[PDB]
């Protein structure tokens, strides 16, 4: 999940914009 | 250390940020 993709390496909002509804 | 609760009160805000008005979850299956 979002904790294991974006806690061990960075994320940009790019990456983080898959998570929003 | 609480390295994973400090994450998430990032990731949070990153979250709120992008999403805009379409919002997020975020849970435990998140
Ligand atoms: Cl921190
Ligand atoms: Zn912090």
């Amino acid at each position: 999940g979002i904790v294991e993709q974006c806690c061990t390496s960075i994320c940009s909002l790019y990456q983080l914009e898959n998570y929003c509804n | 250390f609480v390295n994973q609760h400090l994450c998430g009160s990032h990731l949070v805000e990153a979250l709120y940020l992008v999403c805009g008005e379409r919002g997020f979850f975020y849970t435990d299956k998140t």
